[PDB]
RNA sequence: CGGGACCGAGGACCGCGCUCUGCAAGGAUGCUGGCGUAAUGGUCACCAGCGACCCGUCUUGAAACACGGACCAAGGAGUCAA
RNA sequence: GACUAAUCGAACCAUCUAGUAGCUGGUUACCGCCGAAGUUUCCCUCAGGAUAGCAGUGUCGACCUUCAGUUUUAUGAGGUAAAGCGAAUGAACUUUAAAUAUGUAAGAAGCCCUUGUUACUUAACUGAACGUGGGCAUUCGAAUGUAUCGACACUAGUGGGCCAUUUUUGGUAAGCAGAACUGGCGAUGCGGGAUGAACCGAACGCGGGGUUAAGGUGCCGGAGUGGACGCUCAUCAGACACCACAAAAGGCGUUAGUACAUCUUGACAGCAGGACGGUGGCCA
RNA sequence: GGGAUGGCUUGUGGCGGCCAAGCGUUCAUAGCGACGUCGCUUUGAUCCUUCGAUGUCGGCUCUUCCUAUCAUACC
């Protein structure tokens, strides 16, 4: 993995494979998980899953 | 042009890199005109 | 596996003595004792100049502790956690109440000649449990041969 | 336009005089000045290698470089930040003094009455005719 | 190429001071879901009218369902490929009881005939065939004859794949 | 509301609780059968299924080449002083 | 350059002597905790050196201060696409404005105001620097993360190696050769690519259960002779192809299309018939 | 002490000009371009012009394979 996607991995706290996260969206979030994509699968939560 | 920091430091205060090929060929031509005036002088000499 | 930029860091100071002096370890045994059940910074500060070594624990002469029992400190108990030395540059000797680990031996003589008082730090212990009303105080660390050569 | 040692410059190199440039690198880049010479300035860059900087030193003829507005935002913001905080006080209302990332969108209507969409093939047709 | 689905996507560029209307565009597009249906919308509309994601906003996704499903009809679809000589204009047409069967049909003829994959296929027109005499093709002019029946020889007759062994030779007349 | 698998760490009480005479609530108990010995368990030899290059050295980036090794016992190489 | 006791371009014996080698070979129990590296910068090179960087043990200091191979915001570079020119003007047009990564900045350790001096500078007490005093804590002035601090001491290997993506500069008949970043390997096991330095998945304490990735499910072989619509018949098909052979190549193989054209005013294929006169046109 | 180019190759020249179906281009009419062609490289002659080993091949015996077939067979 390059440093820059790996940088920003481990500022999401995601470490390990199946780790997953909760993040607002703002946009400062947004072009972040856009930079990791070759990496993550992300959505949108509705109440059952939280 | 990227210059040294230890030359940078030696240099003189108000001169620039941009001159040092300049001083460097002034000297040049500065000791080529002295071996010329040597001769010269041997020459009229004799 | 999980990807760990970061290290995990053991500790990088002492937790115990490396002497094998017996009143040493009974001293680290009742000063453990009491900073785990006082609040008292005092003790903590304490404990770990208990466990450190000799070139961590310079020597104090007469002549820095009167020069530190100036301005308002001439009834504060004064805490050496090191050797009380003499310094026979200082031809008067105030009364002090000085607890040391260690006086040397004209350094005891001229504390009890001036009257003042020396203690042990399991004394020291007795009396301020909490450090109240107490000066401590540490010799220079850079002043050695080795430090200077560094 | 002089400068001073402490100012902070950009360097971009304009023109026909980009042609053949020995140093690539150091065009859109942005440093504090050192040394001053009339026709020339000297440039502090750093460029970042593995995990550490190291720092490289350059001269620039002036014509390539411009006075940065680095700052200008942080110094701005400061100022105006003084200056509402005093106003707030003066009228006894909290204000927002920090800088926050764009929200996402609310929820709206868009009405269709006068503004009737136009459907799109994937080629436009006049094109095909 | 999978479950299909047709939704009417409709989307705007974002208003701003100069443009407090900006204008509507609807498209129809086939797709296997809604993420899929949003993304083929920007993708078009960045390819036609200059309008991207992040300056624009979807305003409505729905569902177009086919109106009778259970009627048969005959399809005429217009479409462009691309292909290592270019892109290429192609008619063809399919019976089917809806848009998005015949859209599906489409999809998998086009991989077995031209080895067209689904990004390189444009669906430009998807028509209903209003009158028989409207079908030019003989694969479905065959099927649309007055009076229209066969037989089915030589039919293999269905036998559970874990019955290994038979006692009897199987016939073929049924 | 059924059907199945693997597991039972801890060892007085304390806690959070609940459907509160009590409980499925800070980790398994209750009932029953055969046997009480090579039956369980273990070691060795062998067959079977799957797995598995000959060690050490050297070289470079690495392999390959090359070198040493028939077998066993005992001996065998970072010491002392300033 | 023969012979001088199987010894001769300098005999044999003992000693100095355990002579020297930078070259070759070898260098002896176990477990645990960490754990690398290949022009960075300088020196006349090869028979070259240092050195940065990267590591480990000890400590000590308030382990205080927060910082960060990341986004956002302002502003540079890339104005480069794009929209319009019923805006002006005409990639060099612009109101506006790309994707990719990228530089600089984002607080109380800060921001200004005032006071004077100046040995700077300015026409200049003018800017700037130097100090002086004061105002600003009403929110400490983006997000996310933060067992990530600092300083010493001592010790060690490696410090112009291989492969690859991307970018860039040159080339060849074809090969390819330099740089820069990043990843991997040398130091590394496991699952899959039948097999294997460089491929894909995934990084490793000892076990039980569950679920997957890459890859697979006719047999070898765990899992489908699984479902839908088509295509293909090869005198060694094809099944991990992309490069070469190799061309605007050759095919009376087989399908799907596009364009032009003919057609009940009878097309296309045939069969029955016509195929004539000036005229044996001129020259040879 | 250290060592001991390769799915390459085959039958048809190079340089220069021209033509050229086509490819491009049709706010620029440039550029590429197979098939070809044209220039350079003794009336059956002369025999009075042999143009540089750094690179190494052989022979004997004997077996087998390829086909790119000299002979035998068919066409």
């Amino acid at each position: 993995i390059p440093p820059k996607p790996r940088k920003i991995l481990q500022l999401l706290r995601l470490r390990q494979i199946n780790n997953g996260v909760f993040v607002k969206v703002t946009k400062a979030t947004a072009e972040m998980i856009k930079i990791v994509e070759p990496w993550v699968a992300y959505g949108y939560p509705n109440l059952k899953s939280v | 042009i990227e210059v040294s920091a230890a030359k940078e430091a030696m240099r003189p205060e108000g001169t620039s890199v941009r001159g040092d090929k300049r001083r460097e060929i002034r000297a040049r031509v500065k000791k080529n005109q002295k071996q010329m005036l040597r001769n010269q002088r041997i020459a009229a000499e004799k | 596996g999980i990807d760990l930029r970061w290290k995990h860091v053991r500790s990088s100071h002492r937790k115990a003595p490396k002497s094998d002096n017996v009143y040493l370890k009974l001293l680290v045994k009742l000063y453990r004792f009491l900073a785990r059940r006082t609040e008292a910074p005092f003790n903590k500060v304490v404990l770990r100049r208990l466990f450190m070594s000799r070139i961590n624990r310079p020597p104090v002469s007469l002549s820095r502790i009167a020069r530190n029992l100036k301005n308002g400190n001439e009834k504060k108990t004064v805490v050496v956690v090191a050797t009380v030395t003499d310094d026979n540059r200082l031809l008067q000797v105030p009364k002090m109440e000085v607890a040391a680990l260690r006086f040397t031996a004209k350094a005891r003589a001229r504390i009890e000649a001036a009257g003042g008082r020396t203690l042990t730090l399991d004394q020291l212990a007795l009396e301020k449990p909490t450090g109240a009303n107490t000066l401590l105080l540490r010799g220079p660390k850079n002043a050695r041969e080795a430090v200077k050569h560094f | 336009r002089t400068y001073r040692v402490g100012d902070i410059v950009d360097i971009k190199v304009n023109g026909a005089v980009q042609k053949g440039m020995p140093h690539k690198f150091y065009h859109g880049k942005t440093g504090v000045v050192y040394n001053v010479t009339k026709s020339a300035v000297g440039v502090i860059v750093y460029k970042r290698v593995k995990h550490r900087y190291i720092e490289k030193r350059i001269n620039v003829r002036i014509e390539h470089v411009k006075p940065s507005r680095s700052r200008e935002d942080f110094l701005r913001r400061v100022k105006e930040n003084a200056e509402l905080k005093k106003k707030a006080k003066a009228e006894g209302v909290p204000v927002q003094l920090k800088r926050q990332p764009a929200m996402p969108r609310e929820a709206h209507t868009v009405s269709i009455a006068d503004n009737k969409p136009v459907t799109l093939a994937p080629v436009a047709y006049e094109t095909t005719i | 190429m999978g479950r299909l689905q047709e939704y009417q996507v409709i989307g705007r560029h974002l208003p701003t001071e100069a443009n407090p209307n900006p204008a509507l565009y609807r498209m129809r597009i086939f797709a296997p879901n809604e993420v899929v249906a949003k993304s083929r919308f920007w993708y078009f509309l960045r390819g036609l009218k200059k309008v991207k994601k992040a300056t624009g906003e979807i305003v409505s996704v729905n569902v177009i369902s086919e109106k009778h499903p259970l009627k048969v009809k005959n399809f005429g679809i217009w479409l462009r490929y691309d292909s290592r000589s270019g892109t290429h204009n192609m008619y063809k047409e399919y019976r089917e009881t809806s848009r998005v069967a015949a859209v599906e049909a489409m999809y998998a003829d086009m991989a077995a005939r031209h080895r067209a994959r689904f990004r390189s296929i444009h669906i430009l027109k998807v028509v209903e065939l209003e009158k028989t005499e409207d079908v030019k093709r003989p694969y479905i002019k065959q099927l649309v004859a007055k009076n229209l029946s066969f037989p089915l020889p030589h039919r293999v007759p269905k036998i559970s794949t874990k019955k290994i062994f038979s006692a009897k030779r199987p016939s073929t007349f049924s």
